């Protein structure tokens, strides 16, 4: 019935702010927090992401967390920044300094109980809370560390509820903080254990989209954060908008996750656009169905053609021929059956929304459990094991109290998931 | 020849050929009261055996309608005694999961306190 | 001097309706009992304070209907309410039911009416029993009645009037079973028995009376008319057969062979062209042809041992012996070695009465004929085989043993019926 | 005196059909009062009807059904008013074509209630003959509960004659699969609990309507009509006075030569269609040969297959006995091989110069032929099909019954099948 | 008298109930308030002091939205608030939840309304359970209620109307689990189960109603025609015939062997006009077209143990037997050497009442043929294979086991089916 969002660190609060900018217009809510839209389907399931207030005002069910008042201030002193309840801004002055230990163990731990004071208040005023939504930076410190600390600490207090995350995997292409594969792997070790599902927003794919496709020479965060939110309104479309289903986080989890460690989804929206560009010609259902299953469209830098889809959930928006949709989806699977597991009967499920997004007559979201997600993890271990070999930068972690073996404990927990993803990839029915 | 004479009658034997052979030849109340009294025993016994054999069938029904009653009350035992186990076995299993996973967590909440300790140690 | 007539079950009861009908004709008694202007008629009628001559008769039936047809009839004013005995249900064509079952129930009570009948007697000769043979009641109770009357009224006569069964009439399948069991039980208790074959009465009502389908009443009309001829010698003042003990002597020489054959002439109808009435010379040749016989068994090939020619009315002795001599002239009529060849003739001067509003034609001269022939075993031989057939494969038996009987009683009766069939071989040499 | 119990869907319909058929012959108008032409009717009218002093004639009929469907039909029916409102004993748990439900459980709940009725109804009788039951052998109430009273009554009145009119289940008529299971179980009881049983077959009934009356769609009304005829046709020797002077026990005594061999083969002449078309009188020889031919028997057996132990024949309608008798003695001379020689003069003729309603003649038949073991072979085989694979048995065993009851009841019928054989081959 | 408590369990179970109950209101001219202007219909409806005819039904669901659509619906008045039961959180397409975790919290209250309806039954016949084969509520809760009622009401008749899953008509990867799971737990508690293959209802709407993309109503309405055609016999008393439970005696040869196959005819759209009408001899032959079956199977290949024809409208015995005659010649209709070659007929007086403003047109003569053929077992194996496929790799199982289920419940349940498969194998032997 209800969802509690949280955002951690720089990226967390940056990608999270944008999600709240997109879904407010998608619901006819103004920067003031008041409703002024036409259709009443915009209010049918509004309870999900919004708290009803006085003066018939809506306020997002979101907590703003960071060990730095930076992004925190730019957001608050920004566009839709007025919309959020100022009390929920749980902002410390430490600064995890791109350190997992600083956020999860040391400086972050000091804050966490203050954050939890707020999550408890938001969960209380819920007819039925279904679960939590986390938007965070996987290479950082508050995002990566404190964010997973917060997970473990929430998963403790509410084991019965869904734990869904939007984790942004770092790329040496986008960020040159050398320690990222340490904070990356350290966070993976935590996700595989305390989240129902995870959307892998890989910063590598994100960049290549803006660079090679969108032809933006010097992509700004704005150009990447736009692709993130476009995917996020997409994946959340059925949770937010009424229709065919019903439309629960647990119903998805149950159907989309066959094995519990493997809940990392490879998102991948079609049609790819440049931040704030006017759309000329829209695409047809074949153009959509086709483009949406392209590696060139995945938000994680993995080739679905190198793997096998355990599950797929494709979400189409706008007004289109479903018989044409069913014609196309069954063309795709029935021609490329080799990429889908024989031992999961009917692994591809398609949902359609008549409400398309801003400036798009038609869009089409992709959520798949392709074993090819191993490529993302593989990468990370090769980056980590390169540094951990020469035991590089380690004193940044140890000096925070952190143990040497905690790294090797995470390195191999990470190394297991890859063999585990491979195991099911090679696995056959016969 | 003559036999007798009367008012509204008369009689007279009339011989034709006399015999060649001179000379000619060559109930109790108790026993009825016993033989009758005996017949009624016989009648009253096979009709008493009929009564016995009919009263035997009268128990077969008294036994049959019982099987039906017992069959159902044991069915309702078997079913209720299944739910009792199933719901409890589940309550056992499910809660024993939630508590094992809160210990994994409890322990991985301790790892944190000893790190905040290993940091203080170094200082 | 007196005579109590007992009627057991339907056949004898219905037949005894016709008897006391003809008696109240020949005696001029009204169906109310009162009669206006030799005294021997009283051997059968006990006068009351109202001067009404109540018959010395006792009607018994194990089922109501039949006796209740008298309590309805013109002659309901004749008998007292006590003398007509009617139980709840009949023996249902069963000897064993009649005897041991419903018999026990009604016995004492029946003998009580008999006691009360015999209490008012100055020298009661015996009893004249009327019954069927294969009937439920006319076998079961009759044989039981003889059994206790022989004890209670010992050294006192019994004149059995039985109706032998025939398929040509209303017949029942079990009949030969009841017929044998009864004969064997009535055997030592009967003093003299007059067997009456129903098939013989049948064709007699057809060939002479011209009734192809005769009513029980039509058949009975003759039966009672031949019966009145046997009893004319008793109710009136005739010399021959004056006492019951005369038949027992005159006819019964060997005690066991006590079944005299009956013959009657003339066999006459009223609805036919009027002509010269029959004379003594005619009726003698009519009595010696089995076309008038009461039981169908050829006497021409059967040794005799007794004879009585019982004439009635306008008959004279010269013409009687004028006919007798002429019959020994042509016919040689075979007699046993131990017996004298001859007949104890007898004319009762009183007239032969016919039924007003009936078939029978008023004849001035008539003649009965009581004759003991070994040829009567040709009627038992019939019944013995039918009994032998059924019992051999044990058909219907279960109905009898269910009534309280034993299987022995069946074999017991046939073993003795064989003894009797041999007594006719031992005598008819 | 006769007490008429009518059990089940079939039994109540069949019974009501006879209970209007007889009233026509007895002048008892649909409301209950005498109106007839002569008093030859009223003479033997205490046999079936009673008085509401006076007059209003009430039948000595007891109505029984585990469901109220069939009862409300009779209640509404043309002659419905004629029955005593306190003689309809009906439940709500409709037996549902289950011998076990009717015989045990459900019917046993209502048994005692119905016996109170017979107890009371027997009080008005001066001297009762016995009881008469009409019922079906395929269903629940009739097949099961019927056999139940039959035992109960045999206990309450042990010396009182047990008469039934039993329709036999056929594979042609009625689609209820269980039927051989109900039949076998009810034959078992009838073999031990009745003095006489009239075996009427729906196989034989459907075929008379079809092959003979030419009836292309035989409805129950057409089937039941032939039965009602044979019902009053066999009860002419009771209902109608004459030289007979006969009863239920006399009939049984002269008919049943061995206890268990009491199953009767009813017959008829002429085979008239329901309604259509009256007219065209029948000759004497025509009336005999028809009646004695397998194409005129309500029991589905060939008499030329067995051997007649005992035979009954009530000729109704105006005729001459010389004509009638001549043709019967003509038949025994011809069919000498099919009549038991060791039961002398085993073929009894009954007459009555009163024709039934409409038709001016009739010739009802009741053979006691050993051929009837073909009727029992039919059932026993149909049973053994399902039973060897124990199919639909759960429906029964679920009512408290054991597999053993089926084992025994079948075995007891095979013993009767064999017993009938002993005399079919019997020679003096 | 002859009472019948109908029970509707979640989404499929409830929605189907609304097509059923709307039809009955038409069949016996009942208005959506309960009033109306043969009282044998009172076996399903209960007349009140006001004369209002309230159904002998219970609408049960673990989430509110479905039952809410009845409380707000056209016939909001038609039922008691008590007889429309709703949990807050659904079973999340999971049996384990519906049966235990979630269902436990309602079960007791649910049985109370069943008992508070059981009182007004002067003489009850039994229950009519309508459910989904693959829903969390549809499967889990149904077996818990089937289990509980068999304690509560002992050996009373429980007659299921189970919606077999088809991929075309929604579905969810886990469904074969929820399918096999319930089948097992309910097998003892069922008296007679009317299987409905969602594909066969789809395939008909496609072929005969001509609908390219059927709405749930399009199918539910078609299904409700088949269901009323089954329960016609009970809501009416027709001299012509109409005699159910008696069919059940021939249909069910053994206790486990309780699944009859339905074959409704004629399914004709409101677009013919010229074709009208169809003889009895046409519709009798229609019943033997695999294309017309409720469950997709081949009884032209498999043996028979029953055949029951449920005629209605304008049906007169003469031709029924001529129709019956022609088929008994055709050597496809092959029975077992223990089961007679009989066809249990039953004609209704009332004509097939059609839904005003519907898809199907008014017919003169409607038929439905219940039959106990070994070709039904195909439905089991079809589902048992899909089960075995995911179950081998133990895919999704964790969600079940996480709710309290033993790994063995899944093995036990499969063996029972394998036994049932062997039971249909054994019976079809001569
Ligand atoms: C490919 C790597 C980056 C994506 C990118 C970008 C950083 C960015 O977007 N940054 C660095 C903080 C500010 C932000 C950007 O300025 C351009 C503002 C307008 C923005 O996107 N604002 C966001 C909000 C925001 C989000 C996240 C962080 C800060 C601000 C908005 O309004 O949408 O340009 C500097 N580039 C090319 C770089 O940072 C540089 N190259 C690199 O990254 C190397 C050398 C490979 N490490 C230089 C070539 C400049
Ligand atoms: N001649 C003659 N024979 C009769 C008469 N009534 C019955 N019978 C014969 O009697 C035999 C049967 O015996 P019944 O005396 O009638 O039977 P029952 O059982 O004694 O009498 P119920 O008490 O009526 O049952 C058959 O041979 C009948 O022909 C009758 O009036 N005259
Ligand atoms: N025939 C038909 N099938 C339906 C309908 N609604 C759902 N289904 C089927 O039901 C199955 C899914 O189960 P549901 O009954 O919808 O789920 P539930 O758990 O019972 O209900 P909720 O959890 O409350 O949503 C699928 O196989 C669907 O095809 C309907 O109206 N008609
Ligand atoms: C109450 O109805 C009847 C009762 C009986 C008989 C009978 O058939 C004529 C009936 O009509 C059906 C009867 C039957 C069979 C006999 O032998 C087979 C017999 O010897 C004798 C008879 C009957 N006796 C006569 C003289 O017909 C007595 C019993
Ligand atoms: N997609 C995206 N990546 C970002 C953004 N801001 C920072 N990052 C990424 O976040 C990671 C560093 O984490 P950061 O959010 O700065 O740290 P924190 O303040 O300790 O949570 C790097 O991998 C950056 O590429 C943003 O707005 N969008
Ligand atoms: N002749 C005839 N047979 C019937 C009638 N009704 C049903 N049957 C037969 O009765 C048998 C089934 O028993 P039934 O009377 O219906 O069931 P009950 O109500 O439980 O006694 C089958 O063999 C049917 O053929 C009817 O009125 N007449
Ligand atoms: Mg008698
Ligand atoms: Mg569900």
């Amino acid at each position: 019935r209800e969802i509690v969002h949280i955002q951690a660190g720089q990226c967390g609060n940056q990608i999270g702010a944008k999600f709240w900018e997109v879904i407010s217009d998608e619901h006819g809510i103004d920067p003031t927090g008041s409703y002024h839209g036409d259709s009443d389907l915009q209010l049918e399931r509004i309870n999900v992401y919004y708290n009803e207030a006085t003066g018939n005002k809506y306020v997002p069910r979101a907590i703003l967390v960071d060990l730095e008042p930076g992004t925190m201030d730019s957001v608050r002193s920004g566009p839709f920044g007025q919309i959020f309840r100022p009390d929920n801004f749980v902002f410390g002055q430490s600064g995890a300094g791109n350190n997992w230990a600083k956020g999860h163990y040391t400086e972050g731990a000091e804050l966490v109980d203050s954050v939890l004071d707020v999550v408890r208040k938001e969960s209380e005023s819920c007819d039925c809370l279904q679960g939590f939504q986390l938007t965070h930076s996987l290479g950082g410190g508050t995002g990566s560390g404190m964010g997973t600390l917060l997970i473990s600490k929430i998963r403790e207090e509410y084991p019965d509820r869904i734990m869904n995350t939007f984790s942004v995997m770092p790329s040496p292409k986008v960020s040159d903080t050398v320690v990222e594969p340490y904070n990356a792997t350290l966070s993976v070790h935590q996700l595989v254990e305390n989240t129902d599902e995870t959307y892998s927003i890989d910063n590598e794919a994100l960049y290549d989209i803006c660079f090679r496709t969108l032809k933006l020479t010097t992509p700004t965060y704005g150009d990447l954060n736009h692709l993130v939110s476009a995917t996020m309104s997409g994946v959340t479309t059925c949770l937010r908008f009424p229709g065919q289903l019903n439309a629960d986080l647990r119903k998805l989890a149950v159907n989309m996750v066959p094995f519990p460690r493997l809940h990392f989804f490879m998102p991948g929206f079609a049609p790819l656009t440049s931040r704030g560009s006017q759309q000329y010609r829209a695409l047809t259902v074949p153009e959509l169905t086709q483009q949406m299953f392209d590696s060139k469209n995945m938000m994680a830098a993995c080739d679905p053609r190198h793997g096998r889809y355990l599950t797929v959930a494709a979400v189409f928006r706008g007004r289109m021929s479903m018989k044409e949709v069913d014609e196309q989806m069954l063309n795709v699977q029935n021609k490329n059956s080799s990429y889908f597991v024989e031992w999961i009967p009917n692994n591809v499920k398609t949902a359609v929304c008549d409400i398309p997004p801003r400036g798009l007559k038609m869009s089409a979201t992709f959520i798949g459990n392709s074993t090819a997600i191993q490529e993302l993890f593989k990468r990370i271990s090769e980056q980590f094991t390169a540094m951990f070999r020469r035991k590089a930068f380690l004193h940044w972690y140890t000096g925070e109290g952190m143990d040497e073996m905690e790294f090797t404990e995470a390195e191999s927990n990470m190394n297991d998931l890859v063999s585990e993803y491979q195991q099911y990839q090679d696995a056959t029915a016969d | 020849i003559e036999l007798n004479k009367a008012t509204s009658g008369q009689s007279w034997e009339v011989i034709l050929k006399p015999p060649s052979f001179d000379g000619v030849p060559e109930p109790s109340l108790e026993e009825i009261q016993k033989k009758l009294e005996a017949a009624e025993e016989r009648r009253k016994y096979q009709e008493a055996e009929l009564l016995k054999h009919l009263a035997e069938k009268r128990e077969h029904e008294r036994e049959v309608i019982q099987k039906a009653i017992e069959e159902n009350n044991n069915f309702i035992k078997m079913a209720k005694e299944k739910l009792a186990q199933k719901m409890e076995s589940n309550k056992e299993n499910r809660e024993a999961h939630l508590a094992a996973m809160l210990e994994r967590l409890q322990e991985k909440d301790k790892h944190a306190e000893e790190v905040r300790k290993n940091k203080e140690l170094k200082e | 001097r007196e005579c109590i007539s007992i009627h057991v079950g339907q056949a004898g009861v219905q037949i005894g309706n016709a008897c006391w009908e003809l008696y109240c004709l020949e005696h001029g008694i009204q169906p109310d009992g009162q009669m206006p202007s030799d005294d021997s008629f009283n051997t059968f009628f006990s006068e009351t304070g109202a001067g009404k001559h109540v018959p010395r008769a006792v009607f018994v039936d194990l089922e109501p209907t039949v006796i209740d047809e008298v309590r309805t009839g013109t002659y309901r004013q004749l008998f007292h309410p006590e003398q007509l005995i009617t139980g709840k249900e009949d023996a249902a064509n069963n000897y064993a039911r009649g005897h041991y079952t419903i018999g026990k129930e009604i016995i004492d009570l029946v003998l009580d009416r008999i006691r009360k009948l015999a209490d008012q007697c100055t020298g009661l000769q015996g009893f004249l029993v009327f019954h069927s043979f294969g009937g439920g009641t006319g076998s079961g109770f009759t044989s039981l009645l003889m059994e206790r009357l022989s004890v209670d009224y010992g050294k006192k006569s019994k004149l059995e009037f039985s109706i032998y069964p025939a398929p040509q009439v209303s017949t029942a399948v079990v009949e030969p079973y009841n017929s044998i069991l009864t004969t064997h039980t009535t055997l030592e208790h009967s003093d003299c028995a007059f067997m009456v074959d129903n098939e013989a009465i049948y064709d007699i009502c057809r060939r002479n009376l011209d009734i192809e389908r005769p009513t029980y009443t039509n058949l009975n009309r003759l039966i009672g008319q031949i019966v009145s001829s046997i009893t004319a010698s008793l109710r009136f003042d005739g010399a021959l057969n004056v006492d019951l003990t005369e038949f027992q002597t005159n006819l019964v020489p060997y005690p066991r062979i006590h079944f005299p054959l009956a013959t009657y002439a003339p066999v006459i109808s009223a609805e036919k062209a009027y002509h010269e009435q029959l004379s003594v010379a005619e009726i003698t040749n009519a009595c010696f042809e089995p076309a008038n016989q009461m039981v169908k068994c050829d006497p021409r090939h059967g040794k005799y041992m007794a004879c009585c020619l019982l004439y009635r009315g306008d008959v004279v002795p010269k013409d009687v012996n004028a006919a007798i001599a002429t019959i020994k002239t042509k016919r040689t009529i075979q007699f046993v070695d131990w017996c004298p060849t001859g007949f104890k003739v007898g004319i009762n001067y009183q007239p032969p009465t016919v039924v007003p509003g009936g078939d029978l034609a008023k004849v001035q001269r008539a003649v009965c004929m009581l004759s003991n022939t070994t040829a009567i075993a040709e009627a038992w031989a019939r019944l013995d085989h039918k009994f032998d057939l059924m019992y051999a494969k044990r058909a219907f038996v279960h109905w009898y043993v269910g009534e309280g009987m034993e299987e022995g009683e069946f074999s017991e009766a046939r073993e003795d019926m064989a003894a009797l069939e041999k007594d006719y071989e031992e005598v008819g040499v």
